[PDB]
């Protein structure tokens, strides 16, 4: 009976409504994001449930002020729920020191939040996990939050169904290129890795989205790649991917 | 009976007993020492992942100029209860004139975890706090605050899942030595002594990447870096 | 009140004499003007004294926590606090400062909020009931990326002139000065200012 | 327009050897008209008395907030209130109200049943508490009672002089006072007995 | 908390039982003539060594023209009874007339529906 | 103002009142009558601002009868004014006060006696052989103070009225259209409708 | 708050039960006079009967109630009954009758049983007291928020044992004296311990005496208890 | 949770009580005894480690300077507890009548807020009893025992926790009314060996009186009316004078 | 009134007269200013004198429960820094004007505070209608590093300025020492040189010699 209330411990310290919110993370999309040399990627895969939808439309990744990007995994309704706060929360922080919200700062935010709504039975836990960061006065950062509130660092992140094959792509990144990886390598690098992800989920056609937030490539503001150089990568995957 | 903080027939309070095997959860130990005008907190610095970036893992805190924290649970419960930490350190310097001191500061956490304990609604943190400090009038200091509400002062301490452990390697020390602090007048050895009493009981050996150390000054506390640790770790391998 | 806020090569330096009135009592000759908001972040204080050290005391606090949380605070950050505070309760303000603070990137900066709660953001600064009579003089003698020894002078100089023909001016020239170096206590007596 | 000036009244209170008395005229009018000729000012609680002057309706409010008050001290406390301690009860009972005052002006008088030291206080219209151990006086002829005390008064009177010498402190300052007069009561109180007196006075 | 909500079978399980305790309190009767109207009831007699003189009497004025006599739980009458004088005051006092029992009763009514929502 | 006199002699209390209303430049009524009766015992007369004047009577009113039902008892006349004192000595400092000034006859019937009480828009009550509100007390206080005997039978208190108010309509100024007066005593209360000639 | 199948508040009868397990509390209603008597539960030779109050407290200089059930529930009540009482007095300048103490006091009770969802007070309370309008009353209100008036009546434990031996000794006519010794007589019979002793009574009478005119309440002192005890003949 | 979480069971018992009654058996004992010009009050000071220092925990708390309270049962309920009472010693008293309650009006007080906790919405009750003493200008001496319930009952001794019984046994033997201070604490010191496991020394009880006044412990001297609290702590080595004694 | 706060080279003392006035009336000839607000802090107040006392008790006792909550001696920046955010609450309503010294842990401290809260520190302050002449004295004889004896001496002329100067002061003076290592030492009527002169005459009246109609004894008790 451990499990049927929220902020109830169970036996062995375990909160299992948290857990199973973990599960519905799971049975999503995959999304990831790459910390680049100057910047942070962040792409997401779109499945095309049939031919009526829209291209290019139902767009995914959200950003937070102008120079956060953010993209998760789950229940999509939830993640928006989330991105709201942290919009809420960026422009608090704007109001009051001038200053767009530091990525650490930010992160906290969605994290203290995340965390509250596991302290008591009168709410769910958040059924999603979301993967953000941006540029800030201080280099570039990427996090990845989990529905217990946890959020750490990331070098390369990954959520999702094709979250192990992705990660496994990702850990390659880190071992070949210590220094870092440019900006536009990392985009058509996360295209390849979600092309790569997608087979866990093989069996419908995707649209890959991908977007960045570099010092150089987008003045440290938040971009979705579109056009010329999102066919680029589009095509880079779809060289690698046999 | 047992899914909120009421009583049982024996008297207890499950919730709040199973809140104290989630401070195990995340497997890191820790420990703190009183120098001769400083305190030090050594606890295990472990990064899994590959994809993890290093730099933001830790269980240290910097709650104010003067107190830092170390917390043994998991990280959301544990940056949670930070959070209220550095405001309650602030609200209490700007309404009172001074610096909180930390085993003030302990116990008022110790008093809101206390709260968890007796309503309801209110679920208890799975994490153990130990603040640590140089009262301006106290000197070195280090108390630890639970899930129960408990709090108390120590000569020096430790936390983890092999807490027994390095709890009877120190006890030993003390019961040797007669004082209540290591005596050493840099916090550079107070450092070692510590590293070193973690090694001897725990059996395992440390580079500088699996440690995280804290200290505490008048005045200031801080967090060493893994470059400093090593200046630590190096000094270490030559009496052992 | 006369108080000024200089900006130099090294960094920044803040200047205010010493006399606090109640009409033409000196309640207190001996004042200190120059507050800490921050390590490196300090403001001259001009206007009710009551209603200035509130509102330093919250600023003050306010960046306590800021530091707590994410670092050390800007001198910009520390400006839009003090901004925030005086704009949104101007109708029960009558508070002009000057926020002066020392950061690595930036090096010096400064600061005023006016009565109106607005601020700018200037090489120096002049303000207090003194300040009217050195306009002319300070706009005349002041040039960027001065040397500390420079900047002292100038502000010495300024400010006897205004405790000369201000009446609610007088006391001592107090002085902090900001560098990466760290913070400097200066004081002048009226010995001294006086003949110049 | 001064509410302390409407209804008009004065009380006194003089400690002596072993004893206190505290005295207070009759008169009750709304400006120039008399309207009551019966209108105590003094009031007690077991062994203590209050006296209030100033506006009366207050001055009834008041007192029926005191009674209040002592009563359910009593009841917890299982013993009647004293002097000092009623004291502090009136002026924090005043202070309460420090931006919106009952506009009147208290005078305590009663012997500790413990102690046996006499005690008197007053207080102004917001807790301000005067302690004195000479007398204590407040309503619209203040200043002609301070004068008639300052020279008759003299320390350590037995109950049979200070009640002489209160009555003509009060009646003889009373008739220098408009909204005062009409008649006034004496109570000269002993740990033991309380005397209660009316005088005989000029009816103008 | 909702505690009176509906069951599969469409009543109101809370009301339902109300009317039991109903059943369990004396007995109250009204009968009226052709210019009258009498009342009459039984007395508990659970316990006996009561002193007739004070003792809470079943029949209550609503106003010099109106009554009211229950059963049930003696307590929950005492609250009815005095919402519905002060409504008969306060009918005076807006309507410048009295209540008529209908209205009364209409009140006292929509004061027990409200507590079964 | 208007004129509310009471008189309460030995075995009753009298009260009259200005039949008069004025708003502005005319006499809108001749024959309105300022007083409520409370419980069957106990009767207040009133005068002050316009609303405030009536709203407060049957406030008080309705106040009083709820008590009488809920208890099966007629509060004593006492009883009812200190009751009515403190709704004026709350009103005072409120966020608009009832400018209201009332008299409160009754016969106590407990104690088998007649009872008068004045209580001015402040809350300042007090009990009386005779009194009066506004301006009514300082023309015909001179005459009652020197007529009234507390063994007054009805008749004579009823003669000593009409001489006040011969004394109000000779020296004063408005024109109050006359006055009903009423009889408080152990039988209850009753309106002596002679009075423009007794 | 809710009922039973059956018609019935759960917890106000579980509550009764409660009751029913506390010391008895006795108040008989004579002439000239109201006798309360209660037995004081679990005690021993070191607790301080002499500066004790746990069953019998004064209302109000002419009112004053015996307890049975949960002390601090009580406590609750009688505070606010306190108060009730005084703010009665400040707005009519006449004490409050007994009878609408009571009434007020029960319907505080008897909201706990009607709305809120917090349990009702432990508590069942006998008032003893006078008042110009019907003289001497005795009351009782039990956690339902009902109410009643007995001429005798106790509360606790062995309710029908001791109501059963006071409808057998009372009589309309008594006198205080006598109601004391039968209020004895019948805690005697129905405690549940050894024998009655000083130390396990609580006593208190509310008397006129005839050489005056107002109300005097009377708590007795232990000394006085055992002494009122040999004279009726328990020793 | 706005409902109540101590309800009546069928056969008339207030769970949670009786529960919170079974956590304060489990406790660690503490006593108090009332002599004629003095209480005092014990308990055991139970490391929990030997590297915990004893001192930093206060289980002997002044309430007032002439009322102390000890307990037995979960310390933090004890700590919260100890705070609300010294303040509503000052809201609903010093900062009325300008002096501090008298100790059954502040035992009043605690009970009170213990009540609440047996019948608010959402909370559990108080897992611990008290033992409060104190002094007063009219009361005198006195000893009071507060329970869960919000019972509170005077005692001319007794002890609480776990030998409660056995202690309260010795204690009903060596009492008696005519008791001076230095004995009450010895016999203080008795009974509290019987309970005590281990080592019994100044470092491992805890005893605090409430006796004369000490202008000492005032702060300073000009006012003549206030002569100074009466509570006053044992120090470790007061304390081993007196075993000594033994 | 005037009070005046004298740091001296190991702690601080401060003074008052003892003159209250209602209007141009003394109402207590000798009424204390002088308050405590823990042990070792004390203050002394001008304006309102309700005020003073209430703003006075009222963080005395926060100050007393912060102490024993926190099991230390209390501070002086603490009560300063209390009273300057209760009194600023107030926007100047409440007409309170402070000079709060005491000694603590960090050493002795004077500060005065106006009522619209606002701080200033000194070795030596005065305030109330005495205030200049008091001023005056302290601008003329204050030097760095006083004994405790050159200090009481000090504060003590400087509330004689006021006592013989300033309409408003008089009676006598009220001192209170708070030496660091020691206890705080309360001196009140420290001095006492304003005593009204023998009568010439005796105003003790006859007995009889007043009118009474009536007579009666009230009674007590219940
Ligand atoms: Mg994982
Ligand atoms: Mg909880
Ligand atoms: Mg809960
Ligand atoms: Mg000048
Ligand atoms: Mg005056
Ligand atoms: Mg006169
Ligand atoms: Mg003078």
């Amino acid at each position: 009976g451990y499990d049927l209330s929220n902020s109830v411990f169970s036996p062995d310290g375990r909160n299992f409504q948290v857990e199973y919110a973990v599960k519905a993370v799971e049975n999503g999309t995959t999304s990831i994001g790459i910390k680049c040399n100057d910047g942070v990627v962040f792409a997401v895969e779109k499945l095309i449930t049939s031919k009526l939808l829209v291209p290019q439309k139902n767009v995914k990744i959200q950003v937070v002020d102008r120079h956060i990007g953010c993209v998760y995994s789950g229940l999509i309704p939830d993640g928006r729920h989330l991105v709201n706060r942290g919009r809420e929360e960026a422009a608090s922080f704007k109001k009051l020191y001038k200053t767009p919200i530091p990525i650490p700062a930010f992160a906290d935010r969605l994290g203290q939040y995340v965390q509250a709504h596991t302290l008591y039975n009168s709410v769910r836990p958040f059924g999603v996990s979301t993967i953000f960061g941006g540029v800030d006065k201080n280099g570039a950062h990427l996090y990845m939050l989990e529905p217990s509130g946890s959020y750490w660092g990331y070098k390369g992140a990954a959520t999702g169904k094709g979250r192990q094959s992705a990660k496994a792509e990702l850990e390659k990144l880190v071992d070949h290129h210590p220094e870092g990886l440019s900006a536009r390598e990392a985009v058509k690098q996360a295209a390849k890795i979600i092309y790569l992800a997608h087979e866990d989920n093989k069996e419908k056609d995707f649209e890959l989205e991908i977007s960045w937030c570099s010092l150089s490539e987008t003045n440290g503001l938040h971009k979705f790649v579109k056009g010329d150089l999102l066919q680029e990568a589009i095509d880079f995957a779809q060289k690698e991917i046999n | 009976d047992r899914h909120i903080t009421i009583f049982s027939p024996e008297g207890r309070l499950y919730q709040v007993e199973y809140a104290f095997k989630a401070t195990n959860q995340t497997n890191i130990n820790s420990l703190a020492v009183r120098g001769k005008d400083c305190t030090v907190v050594i606890s295990q610095k472990k990064v899994p992942d590959k994809l993890l970036d290093p730099t933001t893992v830790s269980y240290i805190f910097c709650i104010s100029r003067t107190i830092g924290m170390v917390v043994n649970g998991p990280i959301p419960d544990a940056r949670n209860a930070a959070l209220r930490a550095k405001a309650e350190a602030a609200e209490f310097r700007y309404k009172y004139g001074y610096d909180m001191p930390c085993d003030v500061l302990a116990k008022r956490m110790a008093n809101l975890s206390q709260i968890y304990t007796q309503r309801a609604y209110m679920r208890p943190l799975g994490v153990i706090l130990t603040f640590v400090s140089v009262d301006e009038e106290l000197g070195p200091s280090i108390y630890k605050t639970d899930p129960a509400g408990y709090y108390v002062g120590y000569k020096a301490t430790a936390t983890g899942p092999k807490q027994q452990e390095i709890t009877t390697n120190l006890e030993n020390h003390f019961k040797k030595s007669k004082i209540d602090h290591i005596n050493e007048e840099s916090w550079e050895k107070v450092v070692e002594f510590a590293i070193t009493h973690m090694i001897d009981a725990l059996g395992t050996e440390f580079s500088k990447n699996d440690l995280e150390v804290g200290v505490a000054t008048k005045d200031k506390f801080f967090t060493l870096s893994a470059e400093n640790i090593e200046e630590r770790l190096v000094a270490i391998a030559e009496q052992d | 009140t006369s108080i000024m806020a200089v900006t130099f090569k090294d960094g920044v330096i803040l200047g205010a004499d010493s006399r606090t009135t109640t009409g033409a009592y000196i309640a207190n000759r001996v004042t200190d003007k120059l507050t800490r908001v921050h390590d490196k972040i300090w403001c001259c204080r001009s206007g009710s004294a009551a209603d200035t050290q509130a509102i330093a005391d919250i600023v003050q606090y306010h960046l306590e926590l800021y530091t707590s949380q994410y670092g050390t605070p800007s001198t910009e950050t520390a400006a839009s606090v003090f901004k925030e505070l005086c704009y949104e309760n101007k109708d029960n303000l009558t508070a002009g400062i000057i926020v002066a603070g020392y950061d690595d990137k930036n090096k010096g900066e400064v600061y005023t909020i006016p009565l109106g709660g607005s601020v700018h953001k200037l090489p120096y600064a002049i303000a207090g009931s003194g300040s009217t009579f050195i306009y002319g003089y300070c706009d005349k003698n002041f040039r960027e990326n001065m040397s500390k020894e420079e900047t002292v002078d100038f502000i010495k100089h300024s400010l006897s002139q205004a405790i000369k023909w201000d009446g609610s001016s007088g006391g001592v020239i107090r002085m902090v000065v900001l560098t990466a170096a760290g913070v400097e206590r200066l004081i002048f007596y009226p010995d001294e200012y006086e003949q110049l | 327009s001064d509410p302390s000036s409407i209804n008009g009244g004065i009380v006194v209170a003089m400690t002596g050897k072993d004893c206190v008395a505290i005295a207070c005229d009759l008169r009750l009018g709304s400006q120039s008209l008399g309207v009551s000729n019966k209108f105590e000012k003094i009031f007690h609680y077991g062994h203590v008395f209050l006296g209030i002057t100033g506006l009366a309706t207050d001055v009834t409010t008041l007192n029926e907030m005191f009674r209040y008050k002592t009563n359910l001290y009593k009841l917890k406390e299982e013993r009647a209130i004293e002097p000092e301690t009623f004291t502090q009860l009136v002026s924090s009972s005043l202070y309460e109200r420090r931006f919106g005052p009952y506009f009147v002006g208290p005078v305590v008088a009663g012997i500790n049943s413990k102690s046996g030291k006499p005690f008197i206080a007053g207080f102004d219209l917001i807790g301000c508490i005067d302690e004195a151990k000479d007398f204590i006086v407040s309503g619209t002829a203040s200043d002609q009672l301070f004068g008639m005390c300052e020279s008759l008064y003299e320390p350590n009177l037995e109950p049979e002089d200070l009640f002489e010498t209160i009555s003509q402190a009060l009646l003889n300052a009373a008739d220098r006072d408009a909204l005062s007069g009409w008649g006034a009561v004496v109570y000269i109180i002993k740990k033991d007995e309380v005397v209660k007196r009316y005088l005989k006075m000029r009816q103008d | 908390r909702a505690l009176s909500i509906f069951s599969p079978d469409g009543h109101i399980f809370q009301v339902e039982y109300a009317l039991e305790a109903v059943k369990r309190g004396t007995c109250a009767v009204g009968v009226k003539g052709k210019n009258c109207v009498v009342l009459g009831c039984e007395r508990r007699s659970t316990l006996k060594l009561q002193d007739t003189r004070i003792t809470p009497s079943k029949v209550s004025k609503i106003d010099s023209h109106v009554v009211l006599s229950f059963s049930g739980l003696n307590a929950d009458s005492r609250i009815l009874i005095e919402k519905a004088r002060v409504e008969a005051q306060s009918h005076r006092l807006t309507l410048e007339d009295p209540v008529t029992v209908e209205y009364l009763t209409r009140y006292v009514a929509g004061v027990q529906q409200r507590y079964t929502q | 103002m208007d004129i509310i006199l009471g008189i309460r002699v030995q075995d009753s209390v009298i009260l009259a009142s200005s039949k008069a209303v004025t708003r502005g430049i005319s006499v809108l009524k001749d024959s309105d009558d300022k007083t409520r009766q409370l419980s069957p015992h106990t009767l207040m007369s009133f005068a002050g601002e316009a609303g405030d004047t009536v709203q407060f009577a049957e406030y008080i009113q309705a106040n009083i009868q709820l008590y009488s039902i809920r208890e099966d008892y007629e509060l004593s006349p006492q009883a009812v004014s200190s009751f009515v004192r403190q709704e004026l000595a709350k009103s005072i400092r409120s966020r608009r006060p009832y400018q209201v000034n009332v008299l409160i006859g009754g016969y106590d019937k407990k104690k088998n006696k007649p009872e008068l009480y004045q209580i001015d828009y402040l809350g300042t009550k007090v009990e009386l052989p005779y009194g009066a509100h506004g301006y009514s007390g300082f023309y015909t206080f001179s005459l009652l103070d020197h007529h009234y005997r507390p063994d007054m039978t009805t008749e004579e208190g009823l003669d000593l009225l009409k001489l006040c108010v011969q004394e109000l309509e000779k020296r004063m100024p408005m024109d109050f259209k006359g006055v009903i007066v009423k009889i408080v005593d152990k039988d209850g209360i009753r309106q002596v409708d002679d009075f423009q000639a007794q | 708050t809710i009922f039973s199948p059956e018609g019935r508040l759960y917890q106000v009868e579980y509550a009764l039960e409660s009751i029913s397990h506390a010391g008895t509390a006795i108040g008989i209603m004579a002439s000239d006079g109201i006798v309360l008597a209660a037995e004081r539960k679990v005690t021993s030779t070191l607790l301080e009967q002499d500066t004790s109050t746990e069953k019998l407290y004064k209302l109000n200089d002419k009112i004053a109630v015996a307890v049975a059930g949960l002390t601090a529930d009580a406590e609750i009540l009688i505070n606010t009954a306190r108060i009730h009482a005084q703010n009665y007095l400040k707005t009519y300048n006449e004490d409050i009758p007994v009878e609408i103490l009571v009434r007020r006091l029960s319907d505080i009770k008897q909201g706990y049983t009607q709305h809120g969802g917090l349990r009702p007070f432990g508590v069942s309370f006998i008032y003893a007291g006078y008042d110009d309008r019907y003289g001497y009353q005795l009351y009782t209100s039990n956690p339902s928020g009902n109410y009643t008036g007995w001429k005798a009546i106790s509360v606790g434990a062995n309710t029908s044992a001791a109501q059963t031996l006071l409808q057998m000794d009372y009589k309309d006519d008594m006198k205080v004296d006598d109601a004391i010794e039968l209020a004895l007589k019948t805690l005697s019979k129905t405690t549940d311990s050894s024998a009655l002793t000083y130390d396990r009574l609580e006593f208190a009478t509310i008397r006129k005496g005839a050489n005056d005119g107002e109300v005097y309440q009377k708590i007795f002192k232990p000394q006085e208890i055992k002494d009122i005890l040999v004279k009726t003949g328990i020793t | 949770y706005s409902f109540s979480l101590t309800t009546f069971s069928p056969s008339g018992k207030l769970g949670q009580i009786d529960y919170a009654l079974t956590a304060v058996k489990q406790g660690v004992t503490s006593l108090g005894i009332k002599a004629t010009n003095g209480v005092v009050i014990a308990t055991e000071k139970k490391s929990s480690s030997p590297l915990a220092m004893s001192e930093t925990l206060s289980k002997v708390s002044l309430l007032t300077p002439d009322i102390g309270a000890v307990y037995s049962g979960m310390g933090p309920d004890y700590r919260v507890l100890v705070d609300k009472s010294r303040k509503v010693a000052h809201t609903s008293y010093k900062r009325i009548y300008g002096e501090y309650p008298p100790t059954k009006l502040l035992v009043s007080e605690v009970a009170k807020i213990m009540q609440e906790a047996t019948q608010s919405g959402g909370v559990r009750p108080f897992g611990v009893s008290l033992l409060i003493a104190g002094h007063d200008e009219f009361n005198g001496f006195s000893l009071y025992q507060v329970d869960p319930s919000g019972s509170y009952f005077p005692w001319k001794a007794t002890a609480i926790g776990k030998g409660s019984v056995a202690a309260k046994t010795f204690l009903e033997k060596r009492w008696n009314d005519e008791l001076e201070l230095e004995d009450a604490i010895h016999i203080a010191l008795l009974t509290l060996k019987e309970s005590v496991e281990g080592e019994f020394n100044g470092d491992t009880i805890e005893l605090a009186i409430i006796g004369d006044e000490n202008p000492d412990l005032l702060g300073y001297t000009g006012i003549p009316t206030d002569k100074g609290p009466r509570f006053r702590k044992l120090t470790s080595q007061e304390i081993n004078d007196r075993l000594e004694a033994l | 009134t005037t009070i005046v706060g004298v740091k001296f080279n190991n702690g601080v003392v401060i003074a008052a007269d003892t003159r209250s006035t209602q209007g141009p009336i003394v109402a207590d000839k000798n009424c204390a200013k002088l308050h405590r607000i823990s042990p070792k802090i004390w203050c002394a107040g001008a304006g309102t004198a309700a005020d003073t006392e209430a703003v006075t008790q009222l963080i005395g006792s926060n100050i007393e429960l912060h102490s024993l909550y926190t099991s230390r001696e209390p501070r002086v920046v603490s009560a300063l820094q209390m009273l300057k955010q209760h009194l600023f609450k107030y926007q100047g309503h409440i007409g309170a004007y402070l000079i709060v010294a005491g000694v603590d842990p960090t050493g002795s401290h004077l500060f005065s505070i106006h009522a619209h809260g606002s701080t200033d520190v000194g070795y030596y302050l005065s305030l109330g209608s005495g205030s200049l002449a008091a001023m005056a004295v302290l601008e003329s004889h204050w030097k760095q590093d006083l004994t405790k004896e050159e200090a009481i001496k000090l504060a003590s002329d400087a509330i004689q300025a006021g006592i013989w100067n300033d309409l408003g002061s008089g009676s006598n003076v009220d001192v209170c020492v708070m030496e660091i290592g020691k206890d705080a030492e309360y001196l009140r009527n420290y001095l006492t040189p304003n005593v009204r002169e023998e009568k010439q005459k005796s105003y003790k009246f006859p007995r009889g010699t007043t009118a009474v109609l009536k007579e009666s004894i009230v009674n007590i008790c219940d």
